């Protein structure tokens, strides 16, 4: 079963990170997945894992893996867990109460933050309703928090989206992060991706 | 969809926009303030423009949900808010008319400037100058020669400006709902809707009268005694029964009476607590003064400053070129951002000074939770005397003993008590009958009882009245003698200090009472308690969100105002002044004149 090295290093380490909104989606499989490629970034702020153990991770077979990622504010990082409500758990990501996986957090304010101020990182402010577990939604449909009916962005009338700020002397809680998110499970199947083993 | 959610929305949006909107604005003023040049200038112009701006259409559109259809009592402060602070109601051209008096008037403060009439050619400035003459010299010609040449040149170029203010300030505030301008200023106290705890805006003006009828008896003993021991200095012009001239009070207009202290000190011989050259020998700076505070304030539970605080933050004035202003501020730019700008020394009152900017941060970091518009203190005093206690607290004996700074080896007889009681009485009873009586005259002035031709005769016969200070030279019509002071002709409330100076006293005494302390108030130390710093936590929390009746109670167990803790802090002094003052007359008579 000889095979090639899954690319960890890629899904970390990217220029652009994508906005919390339209955050992005890697699927890994057939290759070796090495988990001593991560650990050689920043003291990470964060790394819960809920269906097993961070040290039993490397001698562990699994089926597919999908990766998530996507930048949030530092306050914000809490609400990334299974049954958590608040604005980003339910009107931009959401888990479900199941899950099984790991969180990574890490700063990131030397590399997304600009003197001017960076806009190019949006979230979702308003929405109709919930959002179903591990469900997206990229749109842009004028908000209606009124009764008469909706035309143009005015009075009663408001844009559903919103951009960060993010400057390099905000506090902490304020400067940006990076999130990756891995869901692994262990079902039926030939057992693909497993751990660097001899 | 009910207004209330509506309303709730446009909170949110309005928030999430302005907390940009001041960040940008803030982060400019302070970039003016530290690098004082053109184009920073112009930057602060125009973030300032922007900020106005959104806030006038901020209010504009917020001005259609009604107020009546809201229950929540939370979302209907800050409509309130908003549709009173941004909402503009005269027409364009009274309104430029306003913004233009006001930038005269405040230009003609700033670079108002007197000559010698000896030579023309010399002229000098209020601040290096001015202030320095009627503060440390001894000599009646030149003291009365400067008071006399700044009124005279101050207050005939300012009165015209005042009289068309006046007029306007009026039709504004009866624009909205007010009767004048003084009823607009007193409404920042007013509470409504809560049972229990209303308070009506003419509730202050009883209140201040009662506070000032129990406060008078131990102020003008103080005065009968500075009264004798000026006389002791000055051999021909104090009366013994008469009132104190106007320019021997220390400094330009009489608020405060520290720089009297060097001349009317009870004991001589017996010297102070100067720390300052135990500081210079143990080699300290900036750095460990402001160490030293931040262990204070970690000492009583508190939280202590952030990194950015210690990376952003000068402490120390740069010299060289780089010109700034060496004025002692706090700064809260918002989103986390908290930086302190002053020039430190190495003296006891810069070490009083961190400590009293330390307490201010401590209190801006204390409600950095509540929505926008509610992150401020309860009223205009209770930042003021939060400020305050910090000082009261860390200037005790009992704290430099522990420091270090004072040695082991010293004692407290009763001279050294009583002398720190008077230095500490000539700085806080001398300023509340100054304070009062300006700010009765400002709101007879703004309701218009007083007519504008007896502005003066009305404005000392007051002062005679409730200062017991007679002037030097007589004043006809011509003279605006208020508007030579900076708040007066800079559109300022004057009251602030007033009710902080009870507030900061109840505060002390409740916070020395949880802390189960014994002894006299004025040696209490709260270093080590932690009951005290969770309890002044409490409602150092709270912001805007609940009426200050609510939060007072909360801390002293009190819902008004009351004088007793002040009458307590002075009480050992108080029966040394009486003691003393068994030969020379107390009171004093208006009939008398230092021109005959
Ligand atoms: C609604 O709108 C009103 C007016 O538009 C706003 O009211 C202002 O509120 C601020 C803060 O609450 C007031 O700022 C205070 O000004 C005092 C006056 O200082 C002047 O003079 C000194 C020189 O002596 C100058 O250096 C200074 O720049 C001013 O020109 C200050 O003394 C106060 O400082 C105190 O607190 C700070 C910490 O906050 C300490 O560091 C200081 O040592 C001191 O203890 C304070 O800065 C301002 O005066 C108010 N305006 C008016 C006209 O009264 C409301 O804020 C606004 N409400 C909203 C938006 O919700
Ligand atoms: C008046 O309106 C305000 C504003 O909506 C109400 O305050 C709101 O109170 C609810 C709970 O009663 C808060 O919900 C909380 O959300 C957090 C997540 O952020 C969650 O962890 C908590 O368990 C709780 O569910 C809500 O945040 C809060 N609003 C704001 C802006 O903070 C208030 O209750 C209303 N009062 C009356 C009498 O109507
Ligand atoms: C608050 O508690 C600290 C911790 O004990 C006190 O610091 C000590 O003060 C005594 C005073 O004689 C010194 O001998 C010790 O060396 C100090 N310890 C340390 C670790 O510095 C502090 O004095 C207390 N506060 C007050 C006001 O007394
Ligand atoms: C990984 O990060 C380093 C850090 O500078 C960078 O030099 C390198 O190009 C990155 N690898 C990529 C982007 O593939
Ligand atoms: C999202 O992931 C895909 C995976 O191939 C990658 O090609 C793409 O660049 C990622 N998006 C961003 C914005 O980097
Ligand atoms: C102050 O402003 C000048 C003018 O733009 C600028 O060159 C300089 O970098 C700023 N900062 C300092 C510390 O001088
Ligand atoms: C005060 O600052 C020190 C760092 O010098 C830190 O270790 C300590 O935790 C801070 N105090 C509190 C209450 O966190
Ligand atoms: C000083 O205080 C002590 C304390 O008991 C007292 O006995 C003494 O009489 C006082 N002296 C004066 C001059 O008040």
């Amino acid at each position: 079963n000889v095979t090639n090295l899954c690319p960890f290093h890629e899904v970390f380490n990217a220029t652009r990170f994508a906005s919390v909104y339209a955050w992005n989606r890697t699927r890994i499989s057939n290759c070796v997945a090495d988990y001593s490629v991560l650990y050689n970034f920043a003291p990470f702020f964060a790394f819960k894992c809920y269906g097993v153990s961070p040290t039993k991770l490397n001698d562990l077979c699994f089926t597919n893996v999908y990766a998530d990622s996507f930048v949030i504010k530092g306050n914000e990082v809490s609400q990334i867990a299974p049954g958590q409500t608040g604005n980003i758990a339910d009107y931009n990501y959401k888990l479900p109460d199941d899950f099984t996986g790991c969180v990574i957090a890490w700063n990131s304010n030397k590399l997304d933050s600009k003197h001017s101020g960076n806009y190019d990182y949006w979230y979702r402010l308003f929405r109709k309703s919930k959002l179903k577990p591990f469900e997206r939604d990229i749109s842009t449909e004028i908000y209606q928090a009124g009764n008469k009916p909706c035309k143009g962005k005015g009075p009663n009338c408001y844009f559903p989206l919103q951009s960060y700020g993010f400057r390099p002397t905000y506090g902490v809680g304020h400067q940006p992060y990076r999130v990756v998110v891995l869901s692994f499970e262990l079902l039926h199947a030939p057992a693909t991706v497993c751990g660097p083993k001899k | 969809s009910t207004i209330e959610e509506q309303a709730k929305t446009f909170l949110d949006k309005f928030n999430h926009e302005a907390e940009d909107l001041f960040y940008q604005s803030s982060l400019a003023s302070w970039n003016y303030n530290t690098n004082i040049t053109e184009e920073n200038v112009q930057n602060m112009n125009n973030a300032g423009d922007k900020w106005s701006a959104f806030l006038k259409e901020q209010s504009t559109l917020a001005q259609m949900y009604p107020l009546q259809e809201i229950q929540n009592l939370t979302v209907k402060l800050q409509l309130q808010a908003l549709q009173q602070n941004g909402s503009s109601v005269l027409s364009e051209d009274k309104s430029k008319r306003l913004n233009t008096i006001l930038n005269t008037m405040s230009t003609i403060y700033s670079t108002g400037k007197v000559c010698n009439p000896d030579n023309p050619q010399e002229c000098l400035l209020l601040e290096p100058g001015l202030n320095e003459i009627m503060a440390n010299s001894l000599d009646y010609n030149e003291r009365l020669w400067a008071w006399e040449s700044w009124r005279s040149e101050v207050g005939k170029q300012l009165r015209p400006l005042y009289e068309e203010y006046v007029v306007l300030k009026n039709e504004m505030a009866r624009a909205n709902h007010y009767e004048d301008y003084g009823d607009y200023w007193r409404g920042d106290y007013e509470v409504n809707g809560v049972d229990g705890y209303d308070y009506s805006r003419g509730q202050l003006i009883e209140d201040v009268e009662h506070t000032f009828e129990e406060i008078k008896p131990l102020y003008e003993h103080l005065h009968a005694y500075v009264r004798a021991k000026l006389m002791n200095a000055y051999p021909s012009y104090i009366s013994p029964i008469g009132c104190l001239p106007a320019h021997l009070l220390g400094d330009m207009w009489g608020r405060f009476w520290t720089n009297l202290y060097s001349l009317t000190v009870p004991f001589g011989q017996k010297p102070n607590i100067d720390v300052t050259d135990a500081m210079v020998d143990q080699a300290w700076d900036a750095q460990r003064i402001f160490k030293e505070a931040e262990k204070f304030f970690v000492s009583v539970g508190l939280p202590n400053m952030t990194q950015g605080f210690w990376e952003n933050s000068m402490l120390t004035d740069p010299g060289n070129v780089q010109k700034a202003v060496c004025h002692p501020t706090a700064w809260d730019l918002g989103k986390g951002d908290f930086r302190i700008l002053m020039c430190t020394k190495v003296t006891m009152d810069d070490f009083l000074t961190a400590h009293h900017e330390m307490g201010h941060i401590q209190y801006d970091m204390a409600y950095a939770a509540q929505p926008f518009l509610l992150r401020n203190g309860a009223n205009e005093g209770f930042h003021e005397a939060v400020g305050e206690i910090m000082s009261l607290s860390a200037a005790t004996p009992k704290h430099l003993k522990s420091i270090g700074l004072l040695s082991p080896d010293f004692q407290e007889d009763n001279e050294t008590e009583i002398n720190f009681l008077l230095k500490q009485a000539l700085t806080i009873v001398g300023t509340l009958p100054f304070t009062y009586m300006l700010e009765k005259w400002r709101w007879m002035v703004f309701k218009g009882e007083i007519p504008k031709d007896q502005w003066m005769k009305k404005w000392w016969e007051m002062k005679r009245e409730i200062v017991g200070v007679v002037e030097p030279v007589p004043h006809d019509e011509t003279y605006c003698d208020p508007a030579s002071l900076f708040h007066v002709s800079n559109d300022y409330s004057f009251i602030r200090y007033y009710t902080r100076t009870l507030y900061q006293f109840q505060f002390q005494e409740a916070l020395c009472q949880a802390a189960k302390h014994e002894g006299p108030l004025h040696k209490c130390d709260i270093s080590n308690s932690t009951e005290a710093g969770q309890k002044l936590f409490n409602m150092l929390r709270l912001g805007k969100s609940e009426p200050w009746t609510l939060a007072l109670e909360n801390v002293v167990g009190a819902k008004n105002m009351n004088v007793r803790p002040l009458l307590n802090y002075f009480e050992p002094l108080f029966t040394w002044l009486k003691d003393q003052n068994k030969n020379s007359f107390v009171g004093w008579s208006t009939d008398w004149s230092p021109y005959a």
